RNA sequence: CGUGAGGGAAAGGUGAAAAGAACCCCGGGAGGGGAGUGAAAUAGAGCCUGAAACCGUGGGCUUACAAGCAGUCACGGCCCC
RNA sequence: GAAUGCCGGCAUGAGUAACGAUAAAGAGGGUGAGAAUCCCUCUCGCCGUAAGCCCAAGGGUUCCUACGCAAUGGUCGUCAG
RNA sequence: CGAUGUCGGCUCGUCGCAUCCUGGGGCUGAAGAAGGUCCCAAGGGUUGGGCUGUUCGCCCAUUAAAGCGGCACGCGAGCUGGGUUCAGAACGUCGUGAGACAGUUCGGUCUCUAUCCGCCACGGGCGCAGGAGGCUUGAGGGGGGCUCUUCCUAGUACGAGAGGACCGGAAGGGACGCACCUCUGGUUUCCCAGCUGUCCCUCCAGGGGCAUAAGCUGGGUAGCCAUGUGCGGAAGGGAUAACCGCUGAAAGCAUCUAAGCGGGAAGCCCGCCCCAAGAUGAGGCCUCCCACGGCAGCCGGUAAGGACCCGGGAAGACCACCCGGUGGAUGGGCCGGGGGUGUAAGCGCCGCGAGGCGUUGAGCCGACCGGUCCCAAUCGUCCGAGGUCU
């Protein structure tokens, strides 16, 4: 190879359009439906330790 | 124009006149006919056909009301077949008898980030006497200043597969209406399982 | 749907159950109907069977001899049509599926490791015991 | 599947032992020869005196190979080494006897007085 | 064509 | 391509791929309920599913088998004399997977636990 | 930094006075928010002034059929005085 | 306003290459605000004419213990030269 | 000259046409077959080897043919580095010498990271005046486009003879393309077996690690594959090139032309296959929702629907796409079949023993074809019309 390197210095503009799609998606959350704390659909609540309505773990 | 939809099932050979003879069974009918379409109305002609039954708890409301005015029950795939208009309100097998020769068209298998040498059946580069880290590249894809820069439609790496193929011409050799099977000679694309449509051969 | 079962159906109508069950190994005679001029007529072919692929209606198997001073290896369809009948000249006991290292044995050589399948032989004069 | 370069067994009495392909006869760029097709090849080893000679180019056809030939009712075939037999330009045998089976498929093309000549036909 | 070389065999960058 | 295959990679070559199931397994059958990531856990359940159901069958060989995978002949008994017998009208599914909430903070590896059914 | 001879930097400023922020609050801490000091605390010790490049939040106008040394002249739209 | 000028600051490339031998990990228990990374246990792997042990150079407190985690450690850190 | 890397090769093309072949044609000192010569034609094709660094060239064996040129003598941020421009060394030669050469000879550092344009693939956004789920038309693009042999016609026409057709019809190939995995043939990193050395469990028996990132060997399913299989080039219609005419003046004759009409190429347009409505000129058809509140505009709750999340997938780098989510066969397990391996352990018997024999096609057993709710896809959340004016 023979060594690229940018011929041009990226502009504001160019640089903050590379990053249009940069943005997080905020954790998707659903209430726990024995102590009504957010959490992660499909995870065991790590509040109450509930899941399936049942108790699976020590919180 | 005859035509129909089906599932690939999968290939063996049978033995006709002591010869082997490679097929691949497909699985065609029965296709309820579900709209057509006119010159009137469309501005051309065919057949939406439908295929493999569906549980309407699968179908939205869009959906059913399709079938409703057809007075068909739900089904997985819809497809048209152009220029074909059967007389019943169902399309079988039956359309084809041994010895006609069709066109099948498949959704072929998916070979993904494919290089240049499984996608274009490039040659690639030496395997020794100094090759440098190019075994399987493309070598060169221009020229210099003139014209200065690459053609359009220039074979590279690429996604390659999962494309509608249709292989064409390929005899009947059997139908097992019975059971709703086609067993055409020789190759089709895609997988078991996959989708296909058969229709009347183009080749005279 | 069954497409395995759906092949199978296809496959059916092609399948044969007359031939005799045979080994690796074995020794055996296939009588093999064969076009010529102006006819058709039965070649036998006489040898050591080196292997058996299976895959149900597909199933082939491959049988080496040597002829006139050179190896011969001929490959058959199982549920070919064109196999009049096999007859089990000998049985031999192998230790292996695939017999590919007796292309590289003397003629000696062979017979001291494919001995005969004593049990096997006894068990078809069994049969061969009628009504 | 016979190539230039590969070598093959004559089997005739021509004096020729071993030949070195070095075209297939086969239209203009045919890769390779399986039975019953027609080579040229290089004499690269003969006995003393025969009608044939070291060096002498010669044509001949495959009569039997080590690639498997496969037939369309379903079987193949397999020999244990490429053998050839010499012919001149009319695809006669230019020997007068040849050792070995040869291959069926030399019949259906039309290399008949070879493949009487021939122990057996496989 | 075997013509003049006009410039040197290149040698990879000494180090900056 | 991958069409059809079956098996985790694990980012381990075949003899550490093993171990790691072996030693997985030891851990699961001694603790009863163990946690790791989510794809290890899942390859987990028919890995030990077997040993539990080889266990089921009791007899001589079937341990003999268990033994290659989990050496330890008390552990093995445990499996045989404990474990199998809760299992005797169990058909298959001897294990099961659930996904934990939180991930680990050194790598954001998510966590689920693994553990033998009631 | 250099074996050595030898080479050889950067780095100043709270406030008149430490009155250098008791005590409470969040925090593991750092940091902050109150309270307090001071004429002044965006003079709070990373301290006078505090430019510019550079990074951000908020607002006005504008932009997804368009061809560009980025301006300039014209007109029209919107927003502000 | 330019001297591939000088000193300093801050951009771009970019959330990119990389994180330094492909001997390799897994689990349970403890500790702590915080743990893949610290302690303990069991399992697994690697070296073993060494990747173990003893001397001499050179290095100069790096040794042991307690209390710590801003920075140093290519991540983390409750651990540590 | 504050650098435009320089021969040849490889790779990958693309263009010109003064055409090498294939197609069409006129003249021939064209009987036929085969040539020659010119004209039209660039669609496709245009082989493998010995020598040499070679390009070129010669040569061998074939071929329808083995075209010539352009693209920075196309292509070194694509590779090579044999040639050539450094330093070593030697020969010839020149020079007293140091050294030298549009001579020879052997050797001799070729730089991981692509910003922008361009190119190949994939998304995200918005738009397409209501919002939605489907199915489509094809403007416009791209892909493909080669060719030989034999046989019949007929040993006929032609020819003293050798030789040997037009037109029309069959069959079989070469190379190339797309797809495929039944067969053939590969692989198959742990699916089975055998084997050695060593350490270990547990002494025997049986086993486990390590010997590679499989210790070695023999095999080997799905998958991915070519050496394997199917299929393609057309047909056909239309308009033309050269070229051949019909009718026909000017010019009482003649003339393919000045009016008019015909025939006529592998080429051109359509036809085939693939993409394609960002085709902002944003197409069409079928079906679904609805005229909701507070104030072509805003705020909020919904509708049809959608997304999120999850189980997955011959789909896949992420993304996307496709399927499924208990109204469930989506993956995992378990079961049955297939398939591989090739007769487990244990016990009994024979043998002093290594072993052998029986139980036994046993046991083990990935992915393939299926069954089965045993395990897990729990439970839910959030978006989303109210349709501008003539
Ligand atoms: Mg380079
Ligand atoms: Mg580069
Ligand atoms: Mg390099
Ligand atoms: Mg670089
Ligand atoms: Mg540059
Ligand atoms: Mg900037
Ligand atoms: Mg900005
Ligand atoms: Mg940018
Ligand atoms: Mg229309
Ligand atoms: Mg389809
Ligand atoms: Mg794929
Ligand atoms: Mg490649
Ligand atoms: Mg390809
Ligand atoms: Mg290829
Ligand atoms: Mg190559
Ligand atoms: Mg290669
Ligand atoms: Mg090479
Ligand atoms: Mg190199
Ligand atoms: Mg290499
Ligand atoms: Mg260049
Ligand atoms: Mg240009
Ligand atoms: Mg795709
Ligand atoms: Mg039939
Ligand atoms: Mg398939
Ligand atoms: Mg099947
Ligand atoms: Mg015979
Ligand atoms: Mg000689
Ligand atoms: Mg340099
Ligand atoms: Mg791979
Ligand atoms: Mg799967
Ligand atoms: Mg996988
Ligand atoms: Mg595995
Ligand atoms: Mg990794
Ligand atoms: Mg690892
Ligand atoms: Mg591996
Ligand atoms: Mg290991
Ligand atoms: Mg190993
Ligand atoms: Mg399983
Ligand atoms: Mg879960
Ligand atoms: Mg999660
Ligand atoms: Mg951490
Ligand atoms: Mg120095
Ligand atoms: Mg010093
Ligand atoms: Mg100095
Ligand atoms: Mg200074
Ligand atoms: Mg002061
Ligand atoms: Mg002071
Ligand atoms: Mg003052
Ligand atoms: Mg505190
Ligand atoms: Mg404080
Ligand atoms: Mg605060
Ligand atoms: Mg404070
Ligand atoms: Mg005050
Ligand atoms: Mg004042
Ligand atoms: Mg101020
Ligand atoms: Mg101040
Ligand atoms: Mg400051
Ligand atoms: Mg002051
Ligand atoms: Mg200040
Ligand atoms: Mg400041
Ligand atoms: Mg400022
Ligand atoms: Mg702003
Ligand atoms: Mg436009
Ligand atoms: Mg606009
Ligand atoms: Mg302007
Ligand atoms: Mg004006
Ligand atoms: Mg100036
Ligand atoms: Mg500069
Ligand atoms: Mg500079
Ligand atoms: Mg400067
Ligand atoms: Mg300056
Ligand atoms: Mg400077
Ligand atoms: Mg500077
Ligand atoms: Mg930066
Ligand atoms: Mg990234
Ligand atoms: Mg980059
Ligand atoms: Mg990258
Ligand atoms: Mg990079
Ligand atoms: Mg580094
Ligand atoms: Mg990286
Ligand atoms: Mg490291
Ligand atoms: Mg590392
Ligand atoms: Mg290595
Ligand atoms: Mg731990
Ligand atoms: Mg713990
Ligand atoms: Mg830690
Ligand atoms: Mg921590
Ligand atoms: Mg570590
Ligand atoms: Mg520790
Ligand atoms: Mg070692
Ligand atoms: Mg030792
Ligand atoms: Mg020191
Ligand atoms: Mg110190
Ligand atoms: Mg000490
Ligand atoms: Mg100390
Ligand atoms: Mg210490
Ligand atoms: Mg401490
Ligand atoms: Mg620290
Ligand atoms: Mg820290
Ligand atoms: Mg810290
Ligand atoms: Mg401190
Ligand atoms: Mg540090
Ligand atoms: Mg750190
Ligand atoms: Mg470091
Ligand atoms: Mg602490
Ligand atoms: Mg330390
Ligand atoms: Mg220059
Ligand atoms: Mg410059
Ligand atoms: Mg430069
Ligand atoms: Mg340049
Ligand atoms: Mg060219
Ligand atoms: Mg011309
Ligand atoms: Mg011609
Ligand atoms: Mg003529
Ligand atoms: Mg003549
Ligand atoms: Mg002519
Ligand atoms: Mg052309
Ligand atoms: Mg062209
Ligand atoms: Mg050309
Ligand atoms: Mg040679
Ligand atoms: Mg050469
Ligand atoms: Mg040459
Ligand atoms: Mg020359
Ligand atoms: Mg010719
Ligand atoms: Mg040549
Ligand atoms: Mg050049
Ligand atoms: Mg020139
Ligand atoms: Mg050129
Ligand atoms: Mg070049
Ligand atoms: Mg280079
Ligand atoms: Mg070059
Ligand atoms: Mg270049
Ligand atoms: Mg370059
Ligand atoms: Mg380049
Ligand atoms: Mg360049
Ligand atoms: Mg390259
Ligand atoms: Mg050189
Ligand atoms: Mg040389
Ligand atoms: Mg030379
Ligand atoms: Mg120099
Ligand atoms: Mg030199
Ligand atoms: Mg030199
Ligand atoms: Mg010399
Ligand atoms: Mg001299
Ligand atoms: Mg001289
Ligand atoms: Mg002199
Ligand atoms: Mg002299
Ligand atoms: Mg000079
Ligand atoms: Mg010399
Ligand atoms: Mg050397
Ligand atoms: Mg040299
Ligand atoms: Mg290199
Ligand atoms: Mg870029
Ligand atoms: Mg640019
Ligand atoms: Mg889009
Ligand atoms: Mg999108
Ligand atoms: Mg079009
Ligand atoms: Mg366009
Ligand atoms: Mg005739
Ligand atoms: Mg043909
Ligand atoms: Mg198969
Ligand atoms: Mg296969
Ligand atoms: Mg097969
Ligand atoms: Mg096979
Ligand atoms: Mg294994
Ligand atoms: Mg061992
Ligand atoms: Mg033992
Ligand atoms: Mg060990
Ligand atoms: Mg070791
Ligand atoms: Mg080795
Ligand atoms: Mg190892
Ligand atoms: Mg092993
Ligand atoms: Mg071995
Ligand atoms: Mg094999
Ligand atoms: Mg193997
Ligand atoms: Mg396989
Ligand atoms: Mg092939
Ligand atoms: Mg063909
Ligand atoms: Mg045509
Ligand atoms: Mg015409
Ligand atoms: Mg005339
Ligand atoms: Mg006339
Ligand atoms: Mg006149
Ligand atoms: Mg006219
Ligand atoms: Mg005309
Ligand atoms: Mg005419
Ligand atoms: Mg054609
Ligand atoms: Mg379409
Ligand atoms: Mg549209
Ligand atoms: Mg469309
Ligand atoms: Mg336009
Ligand atoms: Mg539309
Ligand atoms: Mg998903
Ligand atoms: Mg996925
Ligand atoms: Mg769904
Ligand atoms: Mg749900
Ligand atoms: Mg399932
Ligand atoms: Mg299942
Ligand atoms: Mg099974
Ligand atoms: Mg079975
Ligand atoms: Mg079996
Ligand atoms: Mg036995
Ligand atoms: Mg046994
Ligand atoms: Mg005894
Ligand atoms: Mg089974
Ligand atoms: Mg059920
Ligand atoms: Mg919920
Ligand atoms: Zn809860």
């Amino acid at each position: 190879a023979k060594h690229p390197v940018p011929k041009k210095k990226t502009s504001k503009a160019r640089r903050d359009a590379r990053r249009s799609h940069h943005a997080l998606t905020p954790p998707t959350l659903v209430p726990c439906p024995e102590c009504k704390a957010m959490k992660p659909p499909h995870t065991v609540c790590p509040e109450c330790g509930y899941y399936a309505g049942r108790k699976v773990l020590e919180v | 124009m005859k035509g129909i939809l089906g599932v690939k099932v999968g290939m063996t050979r049978i033995f006709r006149d002591d010869r082997a003879v490679p097929v691949t069974v497909i699985l065609a009918g029965p296709c309820p006919v579900v709209q057509r379409r006119t010159p009137e109305k469309d501005g051309y002609t065919a057949v939406q056909l439908g295929f493999l039954p569906q549980n309407p708890k699968r179908v939205n409301r869009p959906l059913k009301g399709h079938f409703a005015k057809a007075g068909v029950e739900p089904v997985r795939i819809l497809r048209e077949i152009r220029d074909f208009n059967p007389e019943g309100d169902t399309v079988t097998v039956e359309i084809f008898k041994p010895g006609e020769r069709v066109d099948v068209t498949g959704t072929s298998k998916g070979r993904g980030f494919a290089g240049v040498m499984k996608r274009w059946n490039f040659a690639g580069g030496p395997d020794s006497h100094g090759a440098h880290k190019i075994h399987r590249h493309p070598g060169s894809i221009g020229n210099r200043k003139t014209p200065g820069r690459v053609y359009k439609g220039k074979k590279m790496a690429g996604h390659y597969g999962a494309e509608r193929v249709t292989v064409m011409n390929l005899e009947v050799v059997d139908v097992i209406p019975e059971e709703n099977l086609l067993l055409v000679k020789g190759a089709v694309p895609g997988p078991n399982g996959g989708l296909v449509i058969v229709r009347e051969t183009k080749k005279a | 749907m069954n497409r395995g079962a759906l092949i199978k159906l296809v496959e059916s109508r092609y399948v044969r159950t007359d031939l005799p069950e045979f080994r690796p190994g074995d020794t055996v005679r296939v009588s093999y109907k064969v076009k010529e001029g102006n006819r058709t007529r039965i070649q036998d072919f006489e040898g050591i069977v080196i292997r058996i692929r299976r895959n149900g209606f597909n199933t082939t198997f491959t049988v080496r001899k040597v002829s006139y001073g050179v190896g011969v290896e001929r490959i058959f369809p199982l549920h070919s049509p064109l196999i009049q009948k096999i007859d089990i000249v000998q049985r031999g006991r192998a230790r292996r599926a695939k017999l590919y290292f007796i292309r590289n044995l003397s003629d000696r050589e062979i017979r001291r490791k494919l001995r005969a399948d004593r049990k096997r032989i006894d068990q078809d004069r069994a049969a061969e015991r009628a009504a | 599947m016979i190539q230039p370069q590969t070598y093959l067994e004559v089997a005739d009495n021509t004096g020729a032992r071993k030949i070195m392909c070095i075209r297939v006869l086969k239209g203009s760029n045919a890769k390779y020869a399986t039975v019953g097709d027609v080579i040229v090849a290089s004499v690269k080893e003969a006995i003393p005196r025969g009608a044939v000679k070291e060096g002498d180019v010669v044509k001949a056809v495959v009569v039997r190979t080590k690639k498997e030939i496969k037939r369309p009712d379903g079987s193949a075939i397999r020999f244990d080494d490429n053998a050839a037999v010499i012919i001149n330009n009319q695809l006669e045998p230019r020997g007068t006897r040849v050792f070995g089976p040869v291959a069926r498929e030399l019949r259906e093309k039309g290399f008949m007085k070879i493949v009487s000549l021939a122990p057996e036909v496989l | 064509v075997d013509k003049g070389s006009y410039l040197p065999r290149p040698t990879p960058p000494r180090p900056i | 391509m991958r069409h059809l295959k079956s098996g985790r990679k694990l980012n381990r070559h075949s003899s550490h791929r093993l171990a790691l199931y072996r030693n997985q397994a030891k851990s699961l059958l001694t603790h009863g309920r163990i946690t790791t990531t989510v794809p290890k856990a899942k390859e987990l359940r028919g890995f030990v599913d077997h040993l539990i159901h080889l266990a089921k069958r009791g007899d001589l060989h079937a341990r003999r088998l268990v033994l290659r995978d989990l050496q330890d002949v008390k552990l093995v008994r445990k499996l045989f004399d404990e474990i199998a017998p809760r299992y005797r009208d169990r058909q298959g599914g001897y294990t099961r997977v659930l996904k934990l909430a939180e991930r680990r903070r050194g790598d954001g590896a998510p966590l689920a636990l693994v553990e033998l059914v009631e």
